[PDB]
DNA sequence: GAAGCGGCGCACGAAAAACGCGAAAGCGTTTCACGATAAATGCGAAAAC
């Protein structure tokens, strides 16, 4: 696991991602870790299985040897690669039959059910607790501080190994409060949806949006311009009337 | 409710959490000897051994995170003043004067002291004027108010319009800075056409149209674009031209209606002309300067040109390489467009202001302007022979001699008819008896 | 040729979360007493060989 131990390049995703330490992160949700093929002081047995098709590798004969890449296969080509979204639903299929695949020879399925319905079963059988938010936002890639304009805007450009794009969020928390600089919190492959913007010092804000159809965009358009100039004259009356009456001299 | 903690956890600062981090892995170690029954003594010893911190510290932090659930023990780690001064300060700063901050402050300080208001510090006072809203800046000066398919090439074009800042000498001797308007295709955004004059007016915009119908045609799918989110007036032809409705005439060509400065205005040849955006600019060298006519336009159509030929534009269609001409040229060859037919084209010949009719079935107009004077009269026996007292004549400036077209106050094409400096000596002796006037009123 | 407004950085002081020392109470397991009861041993006598 030592090259999977190691961060790649700050730059992997073009824009700078800021470095952190992992290791406190997970001891931090309440897990605890083990280096080793067994848990010390446990009667639990070994991490890794012996049945080479119950693990990880089990995998190879649904995914790596899947019909649909048969052409990109190459064993243990220019025109042949196949493309990252058909490789990752045939990924995603084979995980999906590797676990509901039923006579799994193990004492959990007894030789008649599958991965699915002893975890379903197990599981059942289990207590444990959901994530708040924080936490769940905690375990994002942090970017490095980008900027934010009057508006409330921000860029992150994208590129690296994502597809080259100049990505641009927004909310209206941004330009509401005090903030010249924010960090950006994301998940690589939702970049393209929703970030999470904390304070320098770490305080979460909010959380941005990257920014027949020029006629629906035009009422989305006109329902936010109305709205504007609603909040306009709430936040007027309340610090102005009497106070404009006394400022005549 | 582990909401507050893991906003506390949240907003804590880096450092803080590093600190939390810290302390986690001593007190988790901690449990574990306990949990085997180890003495307290010898398990906060060892830790505290193992670990440099205060076993002290260790035990009661211990028991502080005890009743807190162990996902959470992290984030277990981690002005009165007068309203009437500083509504009067408020008061102020929302003017549209907008006086300085520390000197509407200072205004404030002395009502302040006629009234004997405690203020609070300018600091402390700009910090809440901060803390107000965005909004209320555009209160005080109505500001962020005033901002707030596959597409075929000639499938959408953009009318967009343009006022010059060159000085330029138009054909009937007078200085004037010229209006153009163009037409561009949103897709490949190459110019197709354009009309310049001395004033903003709809003729510009119909013959630059006429120009793009007429070299590229007209598409089965026609989309026009001119954002506003009908000009006339007299008579450069001796008579005047024209109040319409354009907009059926662009609807009728099948069309459904919406609603360079480097390469013209700042070209070397016109530098005299140009003034740039000066504030302070010198009247006196200006009437010499003036570009002419045939010159200005041909830097325009040059300007164009080259617009339009140029390479390294960073659209998709150009993908950085193209110039807005290659990738027209290669687009127009895939839409498909209908030649328009002679009627057509001259269905969009100009249109002359209501003229009567006699009881004979003839008409007047009176020609003149940039065409060679003559009262021209029409006829034609259509017109005697059904109900009319006015009608508005279609014409071809080239074509007044010979032939016009009658149409109804209302549109109806009627028939056709064959044909069987002066106000300006107004406009100047009105000019200086303006002027004499004017100076012995200041004086 | 001149000056002011804005914006940002550095220091003081004070309140609110904190830290180290303890301290007792909560509380579990152990404590000692105290006393009473049996039962285990003491003695002698009477019957037994």
């Amino acid at each position: 696991a030592n090259k999977w131990l190691t961060g790649g390049a700050p730059n992997r995703y073009r824009f700078k991602v800021k470095e952190d330490d992992p290791k406190g992160l997970f001891l931090l949700m309440g897990a605890k870790m083990h280096w080793t093929s067994v848990v010390a002081g446990k009667g639990w047995g070994q991490a890794k299985p012996v049945e080479r098709a119950f693990g990880v590798g089990g995998l190879e004969e649904y995914v790596d040897k899947h019909p649909a890449l048969a052409g990109a296969y190459t064993g243990p080509y220019g025109d042949r690669a196949v493309d990252a979204e058909l490789f990752l639903k045939t990924l995603a299929e084979g995980v999906a039959m590797f676990n509901a695949r039923t006579g799994r020879e193990t004492e959990m399925c007894g030789g008649k059910l599958s991965f699915d319905d002893v975890f379903e079963r197990e599981y059942a059988r289990t207590i444990v607790r959901k994530p708040t938010e924080e936490q769940k936002r905690m375990l994002l890639l942090p970017a490095e501080a980008v900027n934010v304009s009057r508006k409330g805007e921000f860029t992150l450009k994208v590129g690296g190994s994502l597809k080259g794009a100049k990505n641009v969020y927004y909310n209206l928390a941004l330009m509401l409060a005090g903030v010249k600089k924010v960090v950006v919190r994301f998940d690589p492959q939702q970049l393209h949806s929703t970030v999470y913007c904390y304070t320098l010092d770490g305080r979460f804000i909010c959380e941005a949006e990257c920014l027949a159809a020029a006629g629906r965009e035009y009422r989305r358009r006109q329902k936010q311009l109305k709205s504007a100039t609603k909040a306009a004259i709430k936040a007027q009356k309340q610090m102005d009337a009497l106070e404009v009456a006394e400022l005549l001299p | 409710d582990r909401e507050a903690l893991w906003s506390k956890w949240d907003n804590a600062s880096d450092s803080q959490r590093r600190l939390a981090e810290k302390w986690l892995p001593a007190v988790q170690a901690a449990d574990e000897m306990l949990n085997q029954g180890i003495s307290t003594k010898t398990a906060f010893a060892t830790v505290a051994g193992h670990y440099q911190v205060s076993a002290s510290t260790l035990r009661d932090k211990y028991y502080q995170v005890q009743k807190f659930a162990k996902p959470d023990w992290a984030a277990a780690l981690v002005s009165e003043f007068d309203e009437d001064a500083w509504q009067f300060l408020i008061a102020d700063y929302l003017r549209p004067e907008k006086p300085a901050f520390r000197k509407c402050y200072e205004r404030l300080e002395l009502a302040a002291r006629e009234h004997g208001w405690s203020i609070p510090s300018r600091a402390t006072a700009f910090r809440r004027i901060q803390q107000l809203d965005e909004a209320m800046v555009v209160a005080c000066r109505e500001g962020e108010h005033a901002l707030m398919e596959h597409l075929d090439a000639m499938q959408w074009i953009n009318g967009d319009g343009y006022l010059h800042n060159v000085f330029v000498r138009w054909f009937n001797g007078d200085v004037i800075r010229p209006k153009t308007w163009f037409w561009q295709d949103v897709k490949t955004r190459k110019i197709l056409g354009w009309r310049c004059d001395v004033s903003e007016n709809i003729d510009s915009i119909r013959l630059s149209f006429m120009d793009v119908v007429t070299r590229y045609g007209i598409p089965e799918d026609f989309h026009i674009t001119i954002d506003n989110t009908t000009g006339g007036a007299p008579n450069r032809y001796r008579f005047k031209v024209k109040e319409d409705d354009p907009k059926g005439l662009f609807l009728l060509m099948g069309a459904k209606m919406h609603w360079l400065e480097e390469y013209v205005d700042k070209h070397p040849a016109l530098a005299g002309a140009y003034t740039g955006p000066n504030p302070q600019a010198k009247p006196d060298n200006y009437g010499d300067r003036a570009v002419d006519a045939e010159l200005f336009l041909k830097t325009l159509a040059e300007g164009v040109a080259m617009f339009n030929a140029r390479t390294g534009r960073e659209t998709e269609m150009c993908g950085g390489k193209l110039s807005f001409d290659d990738v027209f040229e290669r687009e127009y060859a895939r839409t498909i467009v209908r030649k328009p037919t002679e009627e057509q084209k001259r269905m969009l010949l100009l249109p002359a202001e209501a003229v009567n009719v006699s009881r004979k079935g003839e008409f007047t107009l009176k020609v003149g302007g940039s065409l060679k004077g003559a009262k021209n009269v029409y006829y034609n026996l259509a017109l005697m022979l059904a109900g009319v007292k006015k009608v508005v004549v279609r014409f071809d400036p080239q074509q007044l001699h010979s032939t016009v077209y009658c149409y109804t106050l209302d549109g109806r094409f009627i028939c056709e008819a064959e044909c069987l400096r002066e106000y300006r000596r107004r406009q100047k002796q009105l000019k200086s008896a303006t002027k004499a006037a004017i100076k012995a009123q200041k004086q």
